Order: structure tokens, then sequence, then C-alpha cells
RNA sequence: GUAUGUAUUUAUUUU
RNA sequence: AUAAAUUUUUAAG
RNA sequence: UUUUAAGAACUAGAUACUAACACAUUUUU
RNA sequence: ACGAAUCUCUUUGCCUUUUGGCUUAGAUCAAGUGUAGUAUCUGUUCUUUGUAACAACUAAUGACCUCAGAGGCUC
RNA sequence: GGAGGUCAACAUCAAGAACUGUGGGCCUUUGCCUAUAGAACUUAUAACGAACAUGGUUCUUGCCUUUUACCAGAAC
């Protein structure tokens, strides 16, 4: 079974739930948006959520200019860009 | 250990790491040394210039010549400088000899059954089937160049013997099946069943087998039609499809397995069934040819002992009397049969249509992977009716052994044939030295009842042509080690 | 390893555990629709 | 992308590396001291060496004549 | 660290059902567990023809591919899945359906079947 | 016998 | 008038 | 600017991933 | 008239992007299974005193002064 | 100067039933013969240990898909 199963097991999670309470781990490479901006919390945190966006801005930004030729594909990817960049705007606005 | 673990943990593992030859990577190295050794020579024969292109090329010619040596194909190159061909012939002869010797060695290592790997059994099987077919093709070619071994005289003698018998019995050549046959439907049902029972118990059916079962089903739906097609093949078709050989292993013997194509299998089965029915119906085979129907083999042995005892006087030590049993394998039998003769001796017994058919059916291309050769000489024992042929020919040998008279004594009169062990008078028994004779497939068992006169005569002539001053006949003499 | 990997996975309908499931559910629904047809008559 | 080899590795390379110092199993000292020199018959039908090759030899046809049955 | 491993060291406290609760809360926030999608290695039973580069997936070919639980449910209750496969020559996704009532597959979006 | 691979730059090097 | 007693497990693929 | 997810409590019960390994299957009705 | 040089084309020579391994042809061409190993989830409900009067209080930018950015005043 | 030490270093401990030194004669130092002095420790149902483990190579097996890990005998 692919490690997708093995990384999500209880014995993996529980130590993360201890590291949140005992220290400064818990990533932000895991969770998603969180959907709403104004519901985010103290600045030292949204700081990391923001880079957790800019990185994808860089990946797909590089993924723009590529000759690989799928124009419909780069169209939807282009819209995805605009969406994310708007999110970046939102995270800045909250800060 | 921990010394290595820790010093390796600080200092990293050794960068050299040479690795020795062992059981798994051996063959690879052997290849490697060989191709190198040919590189040297064929580079040193050439006058000056060219290397890498002619390198790769010449080594390719090596590989090809080896493959063609496995396949028995002679590997002539339309042009190539002769000395190179000398070299490559040399090295591939070498590799050949080492390869064969490994085949023998591994085989006689398996017969003892000590620690042979799961694969080496398979591989060794492969090498043995290759070598066996090579011996076969050798034998056939040398039979062409050297001509048949039967000679015209001996052949005439044989055919004469058989004719004399078949008149002595007043035998009718079997009729070819009528277009309308009263028992024909009954026989057909059995033959299709006997093919079906292979597939009743199978699980996974390959493509050829499924095609077969289609032919069987369509054969039930149109018995009259499939008769029409079958007999039509009996007449028209003298040329047949090739036949595959896959040697199956008994872990000591390796035995062949012939696999024919379904259409041919059907006519072969019907013709077989027919021949056995008509043959036993006309009482062709006498009593004493018995791998037969009515008796299972242990019952055969029991009746053979009771046969020994019940007949008179054998245990009498009264003066000089003695007795002998011969157990003789006929040796190669199916491999020495010849078709020019078969066609005739089947002409006697059977209509020339079926005889010619059978005769032709044995000459077919035989295919195992690469190896292929026409079968020009011996019998193919895998045909459904190879039974009948084989027994009939056996009879032809037995008439040589027993002579006409004594054979007519055993089989008795055509009016009332005897049973397995019987006679008319005890006189007819005592009138001849041979008392009991039976042939179970290859094996021949003979019984002789001798008295001082006849026995001392026999040893007089035998010793008369074989002087044995040192009394050493008993050195090379073999006997039972079980008791 | 020779034959089809599909036989060794659950989702494919062609193998005999799932074909039997479909047999059973379809058979039950045949019973139900049969009885409900007889009721309306 | 399998290839024959068209070369070997020259030990000169391994000569310039530095030794690791791992201790093997077979290099533990052993054999540590040298050694110095100082009517029935009348009815019958019929009356009365080294080849060099592997396949055509006699032992071979004995072999395959047997193990094939 | 053996492939077949009987025990796994646990922290000295570890209320297991409590970890089931807290982990059950944790299961919502993760990206992977919630993907609604799936990835499976599989074969092509019916072969193929691509509708973009007209490439032929000849009979049965390994693929790293994507399984999805379909919102349909065959009859009253039977599961039905939709698989996707990328083409080797071009970037194109072709999909399947598994008909439980008719054992064979039926497919859509980007490929056609050979007869 | 549960692959494997690529990328994951935050803190701004003198015109 | 007999006192005759083999074994036994882990990893990797 | 836009947007709604997160927490607490309750319920009954089985399902996914991997195929590298072995595949004469034989046979008693 | 031939000697010499450039361009173009044809023929011969060289051959230029000119098949890079071994093992049972490496094995196989299937309405079919076994066996071994690893891991846990889906639904519902709930949550996100009035009026009037009197008194007191309520960060950014610019300018000026002083001290070595801070303080005070005004708008 | 005596007693000791759970102190150290350097010698010696498997062989013609066997050690070492010395005197004398022959060969030409070695070696042989003869004479003399001293020999701790270990050895005859053979050995420093009144005890008792493991490893390497090579063969023979035993388990038996393959390698480590192994089964029980031998030689070095
Ligand atoms: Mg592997
Ligand atoms: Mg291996
Ligand atoms: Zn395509």
């Amino acid at each position: 079974s692919r490690n997708v199963d093995k990384a999500n097991s209880v014995l993996v999670r529980f130590q993360e739930q201890q590291a949140e309470s005992a220290g400064g781990y818990k990533d932000y490479s895991r969770y998603q948006r969180p959907r709403n901006v104004s519901k985010v919390k103290s600045i030292k945190e949204a700081n990391e959520w923001k880079r957790q966006v800019s990185k994808e801005i860089k990946q797909k930004s590089t993924r723009i200019y590529d000759p690989s030729l799928n124009e419909m594909q780069i169209a939807e990817l282009n819209d995805e860009l605009n969406n994310l960049f708007k999110e970046w705007k939102r995270w800045q606005w909250h800060i | 250990y921990i010394g290595n673990l820790i010093t390796r943990q600080f200092e990293g593992r050794s960068n050299e790491i040479v690795k020795t030859t062992t059981k798994q990577r051996l063959d690879a190295y052997y290849d490697l040394e060989l191709r190198n050794s040919v590189m040297d020579d064929i580079l040193e024969m050439m006058p000056e210039s060219i290397r890498q292109k002619k390198a790769r090329t010449i080594l390719q010619h090596l590989s090809e010549a080896w493959r063609c040596w496995k396949a028995n194909i002679p590997w002539d190159v339309p042009g190539m400088p002769a000395p190179i061909k000398k070299i490559i012939e040399r090295y591939i002869k070498s590799k050949a000899d080492a390869w064969v010797s490994a085949a023998h060695y591994n085989r006689e290592r398996i017969k003892r059954g000590a620690h042979v790997e799961k694969t080496m059994v398979k591989k060794n099987l492969g090498r043995l089937t290759r070598l066996w077919i090579k011996n076969e093709q050798e034998r056939q070619r040398q039979i062409q160049k050297n001509g048949p071994e039967i000679t015209p005289e001996e052949a005439t003698t044989i055919f004469s013997v058989m004719v004399e018998w078949l008149e002595s019995r007043s035998f009718s050549p079997i009729p070819f099946p009528p277009l309308t046959y009263k028992n024909d439907t009954k026989i057909l049902v059995l033959a299709l069943e006997d093919l079906k029972d292979v597939y009743a118990s199978k699980v996974r059916l390959n493509a050829s087998e499924r095609e077969e079962l289609a032919l069987i089903e369509e054969a039930y739906d149109n018995p009259h039609d499939t008769l029409n097609r079958i007999k039509k093949y009996l007449l028209t078709q003298r040329v047949f499809k090739p036949v595959d050989i896959t040697m199956m292993e008994n872990y000591q013997n390796i035995s062949p397995v012939y696999s024919v194509d379904p259409l041919e299998k059907i006519t072969d089965a019907y013709l077989d069934q027919y021949l056995w029915y008509e043959a036993d119906q006309r009482k062709l085979f006498p009593n004493w040819i018995k791998p037969s129907d009515s008796e299972i083999p242990p019952l055969l042995v029991y009746k053979w002992t009771q046969g020994i005892n019940n007949l008179s006087e054998i245990w009498d030590v009264s003066r000089g009397q003695s007795a002998v049993l011969l157990e003789t394998t006929l040796g190669e039998m199916a491999e020495k049969i010849d078709f020019t003769l078969l066609n005739r001796l089947l002409r006697l017994i059977v209509d020339p249509n079926i005889a010619d058919y059978i005769t032709a059916k044995n000459n077919v291309v035989i295919n195992f992977k690469d190896m292929s050769h026409v079968n020009k000489y011996g019998l193919i024992r895998g045909l459904k009716f190879a039974s009948f042929i084989f027994q009939y020919y056996g009879l032809v040998i037995d008439l040589l052994l027993l002579g006409q008279e004594r054979a007519t004594d055993l089989a008795g009169p055509a009016n009332n044939p005897n049973e397995f062990m019987q006679f008319k008078s005890k006189e007819v028994e005592k009138a001849h030295p041979i008392r009991l004779y039976t042939r179970y497939l290859d094996r021949i068992y003979m019984l002789f009842h001798f008295e001082e006169d006849e026995g001392e005569e026999l040893t007089d002539e035998y010793l008369a042509e074989n002087p044995d001053p040192n009394f050493e006949n008993s050195i090379g003499y073999n006997n039972r080690k079980c008791w | 390893g020779s034959g089809d990997l599909n036989l060794l996975k659950s989702w494919n309908p062609k193998l005999m555990k799932n074909r039997k499931k479909v047999w059973e559910t379809e058979q039950d629904l045949i019973t139900e629709q049969q009885k409900l047809n007889t009721r309306l008559k | 992308s399998h290839r024959p080899q068209l070369e070997a590795r020259s030990g000169a390379k391994a000569a310039a590396y530095t030794p690791t110092g791992i201790e093997h199993a077979r290099l533990l000292p052993g054999h540590t001291t040298l050694k110095y020199r100082k009517s029935w018959r009348k009815g019958t039908a019929f009356g009365r060496g080294y080849i060099n090759d592997m396949t055509k030899s006699e032992y071979h046809q004995e072999f395959l004549h047997k193990h094939v049955r | 660290s053996e492939r077949k491993a009987i025990n796994k060291y646990y922290p000295p406290d570890y209320n297991p059902l409590e970890a089931e609760k807290l982990s059950r809360k944790m299961a919502k926030k993760l990206k992977t567990m919630n993907k609604s999608h799936a990835s499976i290695r599989l074969m092509t039973p019916f072969s193929m023809r691509c509708l973009e580069c007209n490439e032929y997936i000849p009979k049965s070919r390994k693929f790293n591919g994507k399984k999805e639980l379909l919102k349909e449910k065959y009859l009253d209750s039977i599961k039905i899945y939709r698989l996707t496969i990328s083409c080797p020559r071009c970037a194109n996704s072709i999909a399947f359906r598994t008909d439980p009532g008719n054992s064979d597959y039926v497919m859509e979006v980007g490929g056609v079947r050979n007869y």
C-alpha cells in the first residue's frame, strides 16, 4: 500500500497533536487554505499561511511559460493563478 | 562484526568492492571471457586497420553462430573470410563441449536428488531436450546418406513371414468403413468422449483447447456431417500440420509428449477406434500379445504364474530337466520402423486407403522452438492409433521369434483359438522346447523346458562358436539384486 | 507474475466475488418486484 | 540499454584510493608458517576407437539413450 | 524494523480511544485524506484508441491511474467506480465506468474501443 | 515483497 | 526374557 | 474584496491498498 | 596549342547518424484463483427598559522651540 | 633484610621421549665420536586448562525455491 496510507495513520497523527501542544511544529504543509481569511489568527501564524500560498504562486508561475502546448490546460491553470493571487491579496489585506 | 559496523559507520564503506564469482553470476563471466578471447584473435588475424565497427560486427557473428548451433542449423554465411570461420567454429565448439558436459553433470546430480535448485531442473530439462533432438536429426540424416538398413532380402523374408501367417489364419483385410455403418454411431460417441475426458477435469483452457472443445460440440451436433468430413479427409488429405514436442520430466527419465492439432486428432481418434473394434472383432491378435483389454496388469502377472505352475512337469528335477525365462526389452523399436515396409504390411491387413493414410501421417515436420525437422524414419508414438500400429508390428516380430508352427500352436486353430494359457494336447506342449511366450509391449517373456540332451546340444554349439577357457561367462552375467 | 493484475483487485466486476454480489442483489430485487406485481393483480 | 562491455576496469584506479580498513573474514591469519623443500530350430525365419566430439561419442548416445527412456 | 512487525512502541500513556477522537477531529483538516479522489495502478482490459494522438494502448498495459467513487450507485445499492488513465504520447485523460449489471466496462471522454 | 524520481528561497551584496 | 527415542528459527528476495 | 467553515454530542456495523510469489491442479461419486 | 586556378555534374575508392551482451527462444499469450503483507472509517442534532436635564473623559499628518529619536504647544 | 600484591615487563611451555653448558679427538664453522656439570614448569588411560567455546577453507551429507542463519562427520 502506497505511503499515502502510511502517513495518515493514527500513530503518525498523534505525535503531531502532541507537538502542537508542546512546541512549534504542526507544519502548514498539511492543511489547506483555511477557506476564510478574517477567521485566521495571530500574525506569526498567518505569516506562514501566506508563504504557504506564495510557494504555489512560484510553482505554477514557472508552469506558465512552458511550451508544453496545452492551451485549454494553461487556460484553466491561468484562472487558478488569478484565484491564488487574489488569495495572496486577501492574506496581505488581513495583515 | 561490530568492528566493521562502526569503522564503516565513521569511515564509509570500501570503494573498491570487487566481487567474486559464485553460482549465480558464473555463466555471465563465462560469456565475458569468451567474447574477449574471440576479440583478441579476430583482431590479430586482420592485416591492419579497422576495429570497432568490425568488432561489434564480428562478435554479433559469434552470437548468431552459437544460436544457430543450438538450433542445429548449419550457419553458413554467404561470404566471410575462411580463417575467421575457422576461429569462430573453434570457440563455439569449445563452449559447446563445456555446455554439454554441464548438462550431463547436472543430470546425474539430479538423479541422486541432492540439493538441486528449483530452476536448474527446468534449465537442465531444456538442455536435454535440445540434445535429444540433435541426436534424432543426426540419426535421420545418417540414415539418408547410409540408406535404409533393412536390405531388400531381409524385407522380402519378413513380408513373406507375415503373408504366410495371415493365410494360416485365413484373415480378411479389414473393410474400410461403409458410408452407412450400423455400429458407426456407437464408436463415434466413444471417441468424442475419450477426447472430452481430458478437458472435463481441466480448469484453465488455452486457446487451442477451446478451439478443440468447439470442434467437439459442433461434432455432437452433426454426427452425420462430421462423419462425412472425417471420411473425406481419410481419402483426400495426405499432407498434415507440424507437431510439437515438449519433453516432460520424470526426474530420472525425460519422456517426450507429442501434441497434434484437433482436426487431425479427430480423424486419428475415429480411425483408431475403428481399427481396434474391427481388429478384435476379427480376432487378428492372438492370445499371447497381451497388454490387452480383459486383464489388468497384476491379474496378468497372477495368470502368468498360475500358467507357469499348472502346466506339466516343470518342477521335476527327476534327471536333467531345467527351465529358462527370458525378459528382453526389444530395445529401440518405434525408432527403427520404416515406412516403405509399413505401407505394405498394412496393405495386407487394411485397405490401401487407410494404410497409405497412416503411412503418410508419420512424416510430418516436428517443431520444438527453433529446432525443426521432417520426421523421415521412425514412428511417432503420440498418434491416437500408434497403439494399433505398434502392436501389429510387434506381432510381425513375434512371428520371427516363434516360427510359424509353434505360433500356430499357441494361437491354436482359427476355428477355436486357445485362451491365454491353453493348448489342445499336452503333446503339443511337449512337442516343442518353447512352452510359454508372452509379449507385453516392449518386454518379451519366454519359457523353455529343457532336458540334458537338448540343453547340452545348445551349450555344445554355443561353446563351439564361443570358446571360454577361463569360465568367465558368469562375470558379465547379470541377475536380480533385489533378492 | 504473468496474467492480468485486474483479477487481484476488488473493484473490477469480472471476478466472481463481485459478480456474485450483483447476482444476489438482482435476485432479491427480482423477488420484491415479483411479489409487488402479484399484489397489484 | 544492456551492453557487452568493450573494456575492463583498470586496477590503476583502485590503486589511487585510500584504504578503508574493514576487516574481512578470510583474511584472518591462517596457515601462518611456510614449508621448505630439502527340429524346432529348422523352422525359424532367419538361419543359423576414440572419436573426438561431444555429440557423436559413444558415452553420449548411451546417456541420452537412457535418460530419455 | 522488520517488514512483518508484531509490535509498535506506543507512548507510555496513549489513551487509544482518546487518540481515536482527537485523530477523528484531525482527519478533516488534512489535504490528502480529504481529496475525494484516489490513485491506483491497473490495466486496460478492452485495449483502446486515443482520440488525440490516435495512439493505441494495445491490449493490456500497466498504468498509474486514478480511481473515483461515483455518485451513482448501481440499482438500489451497488458501488460503481470511474477510472482515469493518462495517454503515453499526449497528456490526455480517459475514463471508465464499471457496469455491475453488464460485466464489461463502458468508457467515455477521450478514447474509443477497437472491434 | 509495497517502487522510484524531480521541485520545494524565508531573511533584498555597493554601479 | 526388551530395557536402542531424529527434529524445533529470523531477515532479505 | 469575497467567503464559511470550526467546535460539542450521539449511532450501527466492516472495508481499502500491494502482486514482486505460486499457479499440470490431480483425483474418489 | 598545353601548363595553372575556381565553380558545376557523373563514376570508382572511403562510408560517414550503418542493428552494443548472457541465461530454460529468458518464460508466457488465460469465463480462472490461491497465497503473503499493511492500514481504518460514513450519517444526525446543537452552537458560532425608554425619554429629558446636569457634570467628567475620549491615533495619524504638518509647523515652531529645547535636549542628545524623545518631550511640550497650536491647527 | 623478611613477608606478601586479584602489580608490571621480559623470557619459556608439545619434542629423536625429546634440554643446556663445558672438556677432548676427526673432518673442514657445521657435523660425527668421546668425557663432564646442571636440568624450573608441562606430559603415559599422554599434557600447559583434572576445564570447554567460536570462526575460515575444502570435501561428504541433512533441511530443501535462492543467500545469510543452519543440520553432523572429516582434514587442514
Ligand atoms: Mg526484487
Ligand atoms: Mg537473486
Ligand atoms: Zn494520446
